[PDB]
RNA sequence: ACCUCGGAGCAGAACCCAACCUCCGAGCAGUACAUGCUAAGACUUCACCAGUCAAAGCGAACCUCAAUUGAUCCA
C-alpha cells in the first residue's frame, strides 16, 4: 500500500533502464 | 501520507547510477539462485515463513551423546590427498569416466558412510521424523556408533530396520538379531519402543523391548527386564514409528522398580515414557545408537490381539469434517433447484400428517 | 496480487481460496516460469543485486484434513 | 389484472405466469434462464450449463407472482410421479 | 468469411454439434467425443445453416 | 456364527471367512450392518442382499478381479521396494 | 469388564509422515504464477556446482531428509572427476539407496527445460528409477 | 423393435467407425505431406532470382509452377489413356 | 395413520377396508373434482404396524 | 450532434461517482474439437434480467483476446 513502510517494494523499471 | 521503511529496502544497496557498469544477470539460473538465497534472509516485512508452521525453531537444543572423536584433520586431509592422487595415477579410470561406464562398490560406499558420516544423516532423519520431539522432548543426540538390527521371518533373506525402514508384525513376530561393536568392559541397555499406537493416552508409548547390562556384544546374556512384544498398529490407524535406542553405561546399574512380570501382557504395565525413563536413569547411561521403522496393520496384528493381549481388536477410520454450507435462505435467489438438496437429511419421500 | 499458498487463480486473474483458513498478505521474491519469455528476458536484463518482490496472497488452513475415530470393536 | 370479473365477481389469474413459472407449495417459484436456447454457438460450456439451470425467484418476484395467480395454483398437489415432489416442502429452515 | 456448420457422427447416431468453419475450406471430418457411446468418433459436416 | 453355518457349503464358507475376515467378531460370527434407509424393513433387506451376494460371489471363484490403481498402487509399490531388501544366507524363525 | 479395553475413541497419530503416506495429506496447491510449484510432499533438488554435484530430497516445509554430494568423503575417495556425469550417476544411485533406507520412494522433480534436456540429469533420473524410486507422487484422496 | 433396430445400427456403426478412423488419420498425414511438398516446391522455384521483391521473381515462379502443374496433369491424362 | 385409525375405534379391520370405509371413518378426504383418483398407500409407518 | 458495449482521465491510496466533459477503441479474429458431463463455494456494473470465477468428482490426454453484442413471443 502507499501509506505503508513496504511501499514501492515491487519497483523494477528503475533498475531496467531498457 | 507516507511511512519510512522499517529497515533497508531490498534493492537500495545496489547503485542506481552507472547501471551500464553493473554486470547483468545473463541467465535465468543465477537470478534464481540469488532469489532462493535471499528468500531465507530475515526480512522485516511479512513473509510466508512467518505464517506457515516453523514451531518457533531457533532455540539451542540439548545434546546428550558421546563427544566427537578427536581426529587430526591435517593428517587426515593429507591421507585423502594421497588416496586421490593414487586414483589419479591410474588411467583406466580416466578411460572409464570418458567412456561413461563407472560403477561403484555401493557396499563399500555405504560402509564408509556408516563409519564416517552416518551419524549426522541419521540424526537429521530422526529429527525430521520427530523422534527427539517425541522421545527426549526436544533434546537432540547424534548416534555415534552404527547399529545393525535385522528381523527373521524365514530361511535366507533379510528384513533389516534401517533409518526409517518398514516392517509388519508378520516379519516382527519374534525378537530380531541385534549387532554392534563393543569392548569387553562396557555394559549396554537396548530399548525398543513404539511412538504411535497408544490407545488410551495420546502422549505415552508402548515398550516392546528392554535389555539391561549387555556385557559387550553378548546380547544373549543381558537380563530381560521386559520381554519382547511384537508391534500392533491398529487396523484403521495410520503408520506407526518404532525405534531402537541403544545406550552405554559406565557402571553396572540394576533396577526392579522398572522390571515387568514374566508375561507382562498388560498395556497398563507396558505404559512407557522415554523422557521419564531418561530422567530416572539420567546419570548412568548415554545414548549412542538409534534405528527405526514404520509399521502398518497386517493379518498378524489380529492374532496378536487374539492371544497375546486377550482383547477385542480396535479398528479406526479416517473421517473428514462435514461439508460447509451457508445458512439456508427462505428465498434462495438465483440458486439452482438442487440448492434444497444440500439441507435434507434423508433422501426419501415424506408425508407429514397423512 | 499474486496467488500464494492455497490460493488459486481463475482464467480472468481472479484470486479464490483453495482451503478454509485465514487470508494473509505477504511480499515474496518473484521468480517467473522459464517458459514465460517476457518475464525471463526482463529477469535477465537485471543486474547482480536485483530481486522483484511481488505481493502475494496466502490462506493458512484452519482445521486438519481429518481425524481417526473408533468405529468397531471386533 | 381483473381483480373482479364481469361474470362471477372473482379474481382472475395471469396465464403468462402459469406458462412460465412453477410454484412449489412451500412458496418458492422456479423459472428458466433467459436466452438458454438462443445463440448457443457464441456461448461457453460453463455459460450454457448455468443457463440450463432451474433457479429460484426473489421475494419480491414471488409475492408478485402470488398476486398474479389465484389460490387454485397454490394448493397441495399429489401427482403420481412428480419430479418436483420432494421440493414442495422445506427442511432444516430456521426463521 | 467464417461459416457455422453442423457435424454429425456416424456411430452414436443422432448426435450433432455446430462448429465454425472457413467457407473456402473443404468439408470437415473431425474426431469428437460422442456422449451416447462414451468415446471419440468421427464427425462429418452436414447441412450447413449459418453465415457469420 | 460363520463356522457353524451348515446351510452354507464348506468351501464357500471357508472362502467367505478368508475374504471377509474384517467382519468376524471374537466369537467367530460374521457381522453385517445397514444404514441406507430409515426403515428397518429396507435395512434388513439390504443386509440379506449383502449376505446373498457374498455367498454367491464366494461360490463362483473363477471371477476375474478387475485391477484398480487408486489406493493399492501405493501399497504394492511400497511392498515391492520392501521385498527389494532381502539378501542374507542364514536366519530362522 | 476388561480394563485393557480402554481405547480413547479418538486416536492421535503423531507421525509427520502418516497423513502423506496415507495420501490424504494436503499439498500446498497454488502459487500458479511463479517457479517452481510447491504442490508436492517431497522434492528432488539438484545443485550442480563447478567442483561438485549434490542432490537432496526435501519435504515441502524445508527440512531435508536425504542427500548425496560428491563432497562426502565416502564416495569422494572412490569416484573420479567429481563434476562428471558418472559422478552424478553415482550420486543418484547412492541417494536412491539411502532414500530407500529412509523409506521414501515417492517424490517429484521439477527441472528447467535445459536441465531436463541435460544428459547428466536424464541419466540421473534413470539411475533413480533403476534404484527403485518412482517420481510423480500420487494424487490426494478427496483433494 | 425400434429400440433393438437402433441398438443394432449403433453396434454396426462402431465397427464402421474404428475401420474408417485409421483411414482418416492416414488421409490427414497424406494431405499434410502434400501441403508441405507444395510449400517446398514454391520455396524451391524462387531460388533463382536477381532483384528485388516478390513483384517479378514471384510471378515468374508462379507461372513456372502453373506450367509444371499443367505438364503433370497432361502426363496423368496420358497415363490414364 | 392407518394404525391410529384402527386403534381409535375408527375403521374396523374385522371387515374389508375400502375407500368408503376410510371416508366414513374420516381418515382421508377424497376430492373427485381436483382430479384425485383415490388413495395411495405409503410406507411411513411400516414398522410398529 | 448523439442513443449500445469496452479502456484511460476527471475520480491520486477499498468500492461507487456526472457532464451536448477530455481522449482512444468495439459490432471481430486466430487455434483445438473433452470449446465433454457434473458439482462445493463465491463475485456481480449499485434493482431485476442478464453476466463472471471455481475446488472436488465422472470421463479423456498424460483455450488466446477488452469490448467483439440482442430478452420474450413467434418462425
Ligand atoms: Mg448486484
Ligand atoms: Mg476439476
Amino acid at each position: 500500500y502507499k501509506t505503508k513502510p513496504t511501499h514501492g517494494i515491487g519497483k523494477y523499471k528503475h533498475l531496467i533502464k531498457a | 501520507r507516507r511511512t519510512p521503511p522499517l529497515g533497508p529496502m531490498p534493492n537500495s544497496d545496489i547503485d542506481l547510477s552507472n547501471l551500464e557498469r553493473l554486470e547483468k544477470y545473463r541467465s535465468f539460473d543465477r537470478y534464481r539462485r540469488r532469489a532462493e538465497q535471499e528468500a531465507q534472509a530475515p526480512h522485516w516485512w511479512r513473509t510466508y515463513r512467518e505464517y506457515f508452521g516453523e514451531k518457533t525453531d531457533p532455540k539451542e537444543k540439548i545434546d546428550i551423546g558421546l563427544p566427537p572423536p578427536k581426529v587430526s584433520r591435517t593428517q587426515q586431509l593429507l591421507e585423502r590427498k594421497q588416496a586421490i592422487q593414487e586414483l589419479r595415477a591410474n588411467v583406466e579410470e580416466e578411460r572409464a569416466a570418458r567412456l561413461r561406464t563407472a560403477s561403484v562398490p555401493l557396499d563399500a560406499v555405504r560402509a564408509e558412510w556408516e563409519r564416517t558420516c552416518g551419524p549426522y544423516h541419521k540424526q537429521r532423519l530422526a529429527e525430521y521424523y520427530g523422534l527427539y520431539r517425541d522421545l527426549f522432548h526436544g533434546a537432540t543426540f547424534v548416534p555415534r556408533v552404527p547399529l545393525h538390527v535385522a528381523y527373521a521371518v524365514g530361511e535366507d533373506d533379510l528384513m533389516p530396520v534401517y533409518c526409517g525402514n518398514e516392517v509388519t508384525p508378520t516379519e516382527a513376530a519374534q525378537a530380531p538379531e541385534v549387532t554392534y561393536e563393543a569392548e569387553e568392559g562396557s555394559l549396554w541397555t537396548l530399548l525398543l519402543t513404539s511412538l504411535d499406537g497408544h490407545l488410551l493416552e495420546p502422549d505415552a508409548e508402548y515398550l516392546h523391548w528392554l535389555l539391561t547390562n549387555i556385557p559387550g556384544n553378548r546380547v544373549a546374556e543381558g537380563q530381560v527386564t521386559c520381554p519382547y512384544l511384537p508391534p500392533f498398529p491398529a487396523r484403521g490407524s495410520g503408520i506407526h514409528r518404532l525405534a531402537f535406542l541403544l545406550f552405554k553405561q559406565d557402571q553396572p546399574i540394576d533396577f526392579s522398580e522398572d522390571a515387568r512380570p514374566s508375561p507382562c501382557y498388560q498395556l497398563a504395565q507396558r505404559t512407557f515414557r522415554t523422557f521419564d525413563f531418561y530422567k530416572k536413569h539420567q546419570e548412568t547411561m548415554t545414548p549412542a545408537g538409534l534405528s527405526f521403522f514404520q509399521c502398518r496393520w497386517d493379518d498378524s496384528v489380529t492374532y496378536i490381539f487374539h492371544q497375546l493381549l486377550d482383547m477385542r481388536e480396535p479398528v479406526f477410520e479416517f473421517v473428514r469434517p462435514p461439508p460447509y454450507h451457508p445458512k439456508q435462505k427462505r428465498f434462495p435467489h438465483r440458486q439452482p433447484l438442487r440448492y434444497l438438496d444440500r439441507y435434507r437429511d434423508s433422501h426419501e419421500p415424506t408425508y407429514g400428517i397423512y | 496480487w499474486h496467488p500464494g499458498a492455497h490460493v488459486g487463480v481463475g482464467k480472468n486473474k481472479c484470486l479464490y481460496a483453495l482451503e478454509e483458513g485465514i487470508v494473509r498478505y505477504t511480499k515474496e521474491v518473484y521468480v517467473p516460469h522459464p517458459r514465460n519469455t517476457e518475464a525471463v528476458d526482463l529477469i535477465t536484463r537485471l543486474p547482480k543485486g536485483a530481486v522483484l518482490y511481488k505481493t502475494f496472497v496466502h490462506v493458512v488452513p484452519a482445521k486438519p484434513e481429518g481425524t481417526f475415530k473408533l468405529v468397531a470393536m471386533l | 389484472l381483473t381483480y373482479f370479473s364481469a361474470r362471477k365477481g372473482k379474481r382472475k389469474t395471469v396465464k403468462a405466469v402459469i406458462d412460465r413459472f412453477l410454484r412449489l407449495h412451500c412458496g418458492l417459484w422456479v423459472r428458466r434462464k433467459a436466452g438458454y436456447k438462443k445463440k448457443l454457438w457464441k456461448k461457453t460450456p460453463a455459460r450454457k450449463k448455468r443457463l440450463r439451470e432451474f433457479v429460484f425467484c426473489n421475494k419480491t418476484q414471488s409475492k408478485l407472482l402470488d398476486k398474479m395467480t389465484t389460490s387454485f395454483w397454490k394448493r397441495r398437489n399429489w401427482y403420481v410421479d412428480d419430479p418436483y415432489q420432494k421440493y414442495h416442502d422445506r427442511t432444516n429452515l430456521k426463521v | 468469411k467464417n461459416i457455422l456448420v453442423r457435424m454429425v457422427s456416424e456411430a452414436g447416431t443422432g448426435f450433432c454439434f455446430n462448429t465454425k468453419r472457413n467457407r473456402l475450406r473443404e468439408k470437415l471430418t473431425l474426431l469428437h467425443y460422442d456422449p451416447v457411446v462414451k468415446q471419440r468418433v468421427l464427425f462429418v459436416e452436414k447441412k450447413k445453416i449459418r453465415s457469420l | 456364527h460363520l463356522a457353524t453355518a451348515e446351510w452354507i457349503a464348506e468351501p464357500v464358507r471357508q472362502k467367505i471367512a478368508i475374504t471377509h475376515k474384517n467382519k468376524i467378531n471374537r466369537l467367530g460370527e460374521l457381522i453385517l450392518t445397514s444404514e441406507s434407509s430409515r426403515y428397518q424393513f429396507r435395512n434388513l433387506a439390504d443386509c440379506l442382499q449383502k449376505i446373498r451376494d457374498m455367498i454367491t460371489e464366494a461360490s463362483q471363484t473363477p471371477k476375474e478381479p478387475t485391477k484398480e490403481d487408486v489406493k493399492l498402487h501405493r501399497i504394492r509399490i511400497e511392498n515391492m521396494n520392501r521385498e527389494r531388501l532381502r539378501q542374507k544366507r542364514i536366519h530362522s524363525a | 469388564p476388561v480394563e485393557n479395553e480402554a481405547v480413547a475413541p479418538e486416536f492421535t497419530n503423531r507421525n509427520p509422515r502418516n497423513l502423506e503416506l496415507l495420501s490424504v495429506a494436503r499439498k500446498e496447491r497454488g502459487w500458479r504464477t511463479v517457479f517452481p510449484s510447491r504442490e508436492f510432499w517431497h522434492r528432488l533438488r539438484v545443485i550442480r556446482t563447478q567442483h561438485h554435484v549434490e542432490a537432496l530430497v526435501e519435504h515441502q516445509n524445508g527440512k531435508v531428509v536425504v542427500s548425496a554430494s560428491t563432497r562426502e568423503w565416502a564416495i569422494k575417495k572412490h569416484l573420479y572427476s567429481t563434476r562428471n556425469v558418472v559422478a552424478c550417476e553415482s550420486i543418484g544411485r547412492v541417494l536412491a539407496q539411502r532414500c530407500l533406507e529412509a523409506g521414501i520412494n515417492f517424490m517429484v522433480y521439477q527441472p528447467t527445460p535445459w536441465e531436463a534436456a541435460s544428459d547428466s540429469m536424464k541419466r540421473l533420473q534413470s539411475a533413480m528409477t533403476e534404484g527403485g524410486v518412482v517420481l510423480r507422487e500420487p494424487q490426494r484422496i478427496y483433494e | 423393435q425400434k429400440r433393438r433396430e437402433r441398438e443394432q445400427h449403433i453396434a454396426e456403426c462402431m465397427a464402421k467407425m474404428p475401420q474408417m478412423i485409421v483411414n482418416w488419420q492416414q488421409q490427414q498425414r497424406e494431405n499434410w505431406e502434400k501441403a508441405q511438398a507444395d510449400k517446398e516446391r514454391r520455396a524451391r522455384l524462387q531460388a533463382e532470382a536477381q532483384e528485388l521483391l516478390g513483384y517479378q521473381v514471384d510471378p515468374r515462379s508462379a507461372r513456372f509452377q502453373e506450367l509444371l502443374q499443367d505438364l503433370e496433369k497432361k502426363e496423368r491424362k496420358r497415363l490414364k489413356e | 395413520r392407518l394404525q391410529y385409525l384402527i386403534d381409535l375405534g375408527r375403521v374396523d379391520p374385522s371387515q374389508p377396508i375400502d375407500l368408503t370405509q376410510l371416508v366414513n371413518g374420516r381418515g382421508v378426504t377424497i376430492q373427485p373434482l381436483k382430479r384425485d383418483y383415490g388413495v395411495q398407500l405409503v410406507e411411513e409407518g411400516a414398522d410398529t404396524f
